[PDB]
């Protein structure tokens, strides 16, 4: 089903980073996220600058370097009442909104970080993972690590919900218990690598593809968003997804609808319990899309694109990102 | 603080730390660095009957500085003299009475000398120095100043009045004045000086010679006389009645011509008739004293603002890097640094504005709650931090370097 | 200064900045950083006949702080009414009458309210809160403090009545107390408040009416009965004629009683009476605005070294240079600076000292004569300079920046 | 007669600009001068460099480079009360002893300036010139160029005495007027260059050789100073110095006598009047002579080698610059 466009259109976009930024020659986003308090939106460059934005016209609110440029892009933002936490390969680092700094760790094991998550102590700890066969455990709090544990499998994404779930680089997913950090499951999501992992209680869903990308053979994505049922532990069928399923998110109100969003910025919204209902609309990106988030609310979605512009897409009608 | 007032308290203090090596005065047994505070070089001292000397002096025991009065050449006939009026007259003090510590007898100056050791007064110039300087000026004294000056005097008389003694000395030769202070300036020196001089007068009689005096101090100055004589006093008399208040002419009439033999008179019913301007003397008094208060305050913060700018200017050009943690500090303190003193406007001019540097460092100084934008040189860093935070992070990042 | 004067300083500046962050309180149309003043969560208004509220804030425009004086809930029945009143209290300006200047509504706290704006006296506590503390005891309260209050309150009724004015609220709680210094808080409030009100009385015997209240606050303080009542005065007259002097017991009574139908009664009048006292009060001033005067000038040293601090820190991290002697100069200046805030040991740690800091700044104040050592890195430059020649190169250097 | 040698001695030596100077690798010095008050011994570098140093056991005071070192060699010193003048090939400055910089003049007609001297106004006004068609009148006092003349002839020296001294860089010597700068009389002192030039009221005296150096000629110095008459505007009798001069400078004292150096760093004080009674002296250069000057008061002798150092001599015997 069509959408109507007094339910879509573009609200806000900007570039970041902009010709006149520092790190633009390194190439677009790493990451976006939207903070979950004073409706801000979060986007890191390829040599670590975050900059945030408030609102649905993006006005540009703070920025600052969270760790040495040399280190590489800002991989992942996390967010608690006291700050914003950012991961880069090498470090980890601890900041106020304003920019203020909390606290700085930047550990001999961490050696590329790529991934974090929360665990079984709410916002309190962290867990960190990369591709590396060290994990390190983080009091948030504290702002020290409190652990070291050994890992097999090197980890794309983490993200606590029900258990702690971890995307391999292999395109696999690991189940961790999030007290322990042990597997409880291994799901076969796609060939060789996941491009997206989100989860709710009762879901993962992922979008990957059969192989990376060599002088052969470009990184294909999958048809199909492939998703597992958390609540009771076995794989379901996936969700078809012809124009190639490069990003997903569930969506934090309508508790069983997931959010589809493909690099032409094609966008279905599609409920799990039943594929047959979902809602096509169409953007109109500059470059191909390649980063994608949804608001606490539900009501903000925001897309970066390989041109170096990020859209914020919604109602027209006052929209907020958080109560 | 404006201008005039900081430089007349900064005149002040070059006063007191003044010194004349070429003196070829001596120093005492309790004093030294000694001063000429004497503006006209050959003298006749104007009730003394003897010439007098003005010298500033530190004193040995305690360093601070006092006004000397030398009474050259006089002879210590009797010591009961001294010190039967140096204890009643250092007992009495007033705002409007310089201050009398002891009175002793030198020899060093090469003569016997009698020496009176008074409150020093710095930039004080006499009532006669100030209102006729020598060296025209047709502009008459307000009416206002003048009875700042009645009702001084009067809280001076009415201090000496009660002590049961007199002025003795009540001349506008003998009067320090200073921002418009007048201060009785030679007290107690007469005392001693008649202490057993031919036909001396009863306290009583001296009392009601000090309200003659007094009257005769203030039409001098209306009229613009500064020698005055009693042979025209009702010819001067009518020629303040269109240049002043009915009033005034009133206070001066009564306080020259003697009373009739029953009334005697008294202080208090001086002050009886100037009810009206004794309230109008004390409300610009502690207007001003209140003046001042503000002052004392922007200048003692002065001195905090300026503890601050140090921290700070040490921080700033410093550079030897641990953690990140620092690497973000050290950058906003500069960034900070530049939204203060390098404001410029479009095309860099500089705005030059002591008002907003101060403002800024106030609000570091008491950690105000206020928030400000920091801006980098490419604008990829933006902060809004407030003050409160800001002066911790230098606090603390001055206080690494001492470790 | 001594420990105490230090604080009362600091407290004053400190309380001026003071802001609640979590205030649940508004912002108006010129003004904003609105400030709790108010002790008793509970309310009852002494005078008002209604709720009242006290804020300090700042205003937009000017940026200074203002006390602010919040009736609730008020209608505003006519715009005579407040033009009427704030023009003729805004003229009067004394020593003793807390300066009111505007008056407007604003229903923004969520309410229709009714705003008067007066001058912020910082770290004010009430009459009634000082003398009579909700913590309590015992102690008499000595004569002299009644009679300093006597005089400020003649003083300032003095030029309300002569602006042909009435108090009309004059009450222990209604006024501020700062270091023996008290002053009317509550200056027209009433005058707006039964400005067509139905049993309006008439100036000149609301005018009599200012002397009986002022009996009943002296009283009070003088009988130690913070309230007080017209049922039991006479008794309660009695009992102070041997706690206190006659004279003063005649003073209240004068005040308190009313006065014989031909005669009327004004503050004149009473000055009539305390004379002698008024020129007590103005010696205590004036001796007080001396002792001032005197600590302002140690710390007016603090004025200009914090100015020389900004110039200093203008002029660096300012850019090509047009003339030779420019390079020369910008050099100087930049070695200088290192020479005072940068100094290191051997080894390179920071060699952290405020006293050094001081002496420079010191030293550049005043011009000293005294040359140091300044070199560069390579070691190629050296200079042999005076404190004064720095001091001109920065003063101009400084004053060619804002042309 | 020698020099007996508790009246003649080496008292000290510097070497301006040592190795770990910037201006080491441009050569040795490129001019000294005695300054005229508080014992200063004054050396420049062949970038500009001016290096003061006190008494005769020659202790640092002060060093500072005079203008952009691209302008090449510090020319000439001139000394004044309230400060020193400097003059180098594309401009002029003048800054107090101390190096307060008090002003700077760098004007489109000084291209090549070589020399400059005092004039009719004590210490209020300086005449500048050098290889180049234009000199400049400045006013010591403002520090403006306040004249501009043309010149046909092109000067290396010029010093007031009687009258203004100008030695040109083909030999000859202008004696100028110095109210008017117009020349009185031209003296043919050398055949093609002058090394040197010092006058008193009476006197003028020079150094030179007959060709300036090319691949075929070394330019070698005269056996001879040239001698000239300056009270009744003639020519003298040269003073015969064998072993070639190459500097000359009035002795301030003995006011007939001339100090006489060659390149070997020997010394002759000799009479003008008589050239007969002459006292001999050596000094010990570890390079060959390239600069020479001598105090206000006669007592101090500098002389300036290719190898860098500068040394002092004179007598043992409590010697002071000036008063
Ligand atoms: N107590 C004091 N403390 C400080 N300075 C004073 C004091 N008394 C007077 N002076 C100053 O010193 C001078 C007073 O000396 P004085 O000798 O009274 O003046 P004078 O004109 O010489 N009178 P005379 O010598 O009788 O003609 C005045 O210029 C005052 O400004
Ligand atoms: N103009 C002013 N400037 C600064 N502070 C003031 C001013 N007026 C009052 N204050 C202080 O702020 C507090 C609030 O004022 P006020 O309303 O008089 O106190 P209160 O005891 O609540 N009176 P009430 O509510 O009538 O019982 C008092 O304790 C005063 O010390
Ligand atoms: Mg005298
Ligand atoms: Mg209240």
């Amino acid at each position: 089903h069509m959408m109507d466009s007094r339910d879509w259109t573009q609200l806000g976009c900007v570039a970041y980073p902009s010709p006149i930024h520092p790190d633009y020659h390194a190439g677009p986003a790493s990451t976006i996220a939207f903070d979950n308090q004073d409706e801000l939106l979060w986007i890191g460059t390829q040599k670590g600058f975050a900059g945030s934005f408030i609102g649905r016209e993006l006005k540009r609110f703070t920025a600052f370097r969270i760790h040495p440029e040399t280190d590489g892009p800002l991989r992942q933002f996390l967010f608690v009442d006291k700050g914003v936490i950012f991961l880069g390969s090498r470090s980890v680092y601890m900041a106020a909104r304003s920019g203020v700094p909390i606290w700085s760790i930047r550990h001999e094991s961490m050696q590329d970080l790529r991934a974090m998550s929360f665990t079984s102590k709410g916002t309190s700890e962290i867990l960190v993972a990369g591709w590396q066969n060290k994990m390190l455990v983080i009091d948030v709090n504290k702002g020290e690590v409190v652990k070291e544990l050994p890992t097999q499998d090197q980890y794309s994404f983490l993200k606590m919900s029900r258990y702690i779930c971890a995307a391999t680089n292999k395109g696999t997913v690991n189940i961790l218990d999030p007290i322990t950090f042990t597997i409880k499951k291994q799901w076969q999501a796609h060939g060789a690598f996941i491009n997206d992992l989100d989860t709710s209680n009762d879901f993962i869903v992922t979008c990957g593809g059969s192989h990376r990308q060599t002088h052969n053979t470009p990184a294909i994505l999958d048809p199909y968003v492939k998703v597992f049922d958390l609540k009771n532990m076995s794989a379901m069928n996936p969700v078809p997804f012809a124009p190639l399923a490069a990003h997903v998110r569930m969506h934090p109100r309508m508790l069983t609808t997931a959010i589809v969003v493909n690099q032409a910025g094609q966008i279905h919204v599609t409920d799990l319990l039943n594929p047959s209902n979902s809602q096509v609309c169409y953007t109109q990106p500059q470059g191909v899309v390649l980063h994608f988030d949804v608001s606490r609310t539900g009501e903000g979605k925001a897309l970066a694109d390989n041109k170096h512009n990020t859209y914020v897409w919604g109602s027209p009608n006052k929209i907020q990102f958080t109560e | 603080i404006p201008k005039d007032r900081r430089e007349n308290l900064q005149k002040k203090l070059f006063h007191m730390q003044q010194l004349l090596p070429n003196s070829g005065l001596p120093n005492l047994d309790r004093w030294h660095s000694l001063f000429p505070l004497d503006t006209k070089a050959t003298r006749n001292s104007t009730c003394f009957g003897y010439p007098s000397w003005m010298y500033k002096a530190q004193n040995n025991k305690n360093g601070r500085h006092f006004a000397l009065r030398r009474i050259e050449g006089y002879r210590l006939t009797n010591e009961k003299a001294i010190l039967n009026v140096t204890k009643e007259w250092k007992k009495i003090i007033n705002a409007n009475i310089v201050t009398v510590h002891e009175a002793f007898t030198t020899e060093f100056f090469g003569d016997s000398s009698l020496i009176f050791v008074y409150d020093f007064h710095p930039l004080s110039e006499t009532l006669y120095d100030h209102h006729f300087p020598p060296n025209r000026n047709t502009n008459k004294i307000p009416e206002n100043l003048l009875w700042s000056y009645v009702c001084q005097i009067a809280n001076a008389l009415l201090a000496i009045h009660n002590a049961k003694l007199a002025a003795r000395c009540l001349e506008l030769s003998k009067i320090i004045w200073e921002n418009n202070r007048i201060r009785l300036a030679a007290c107690s020196i007469l005392d001693v000086l008649h202490h057993d001089s031919p036909n001396r007068k009863t306290i009583e009689e001296l009392q009601q010679e000090d309200f003659v005096k007094f009257g005769r101090i203030i039409l001098a100055l209306a009229t613009n006389t500064p020698t005055l004589n009693f042979n025209n006093i009702d010819a001067a008399l009518a020629t303040i009645v269109p240049r002043y208040s009915t009033q005034l002419r009133g206070v001066l009439e009564w306080l020259i011509k003697p009373s009739a033999p029953g009334e005697t008179k008294t202080v208090e019913t001086l002050l009886g008739g100037i009810t009206t301007h004794l309230a109008n003397f004390a409300n610009f008094v502690m207007q001003e004293s209140d003046e001042k208060e503000f002052h004392l305050m922007r200048e003692l913060e002065n001195g905090r603002i300026a503890r601050l700018m140090f921290k700070l200017s040490v921080v700033n050009e410093r550079g030897d890097s641990h953690n990140w943690s620092e690497t973000g500090e050290r950058l906003l303190l500069k960034l900070f640094r530049d939204y203060v003193f390098h404001q410029v406007d479009a095309d860099g001019k500089a705005r030059l504005d002591t008002n907003h540097y101060l403002n800024c460092l106030s609000k570091l100084d008491a950690s105000s709650e206020e928030q400000i934008l920091l801006t980098s040189r490419d604008n990829a860093t933006v902060f809004v931090v407030s003050y409160r935070s800001i002066r911790q992070m230098l606090d603390r990042a001055y206080g690494e370097l001492g470790k």
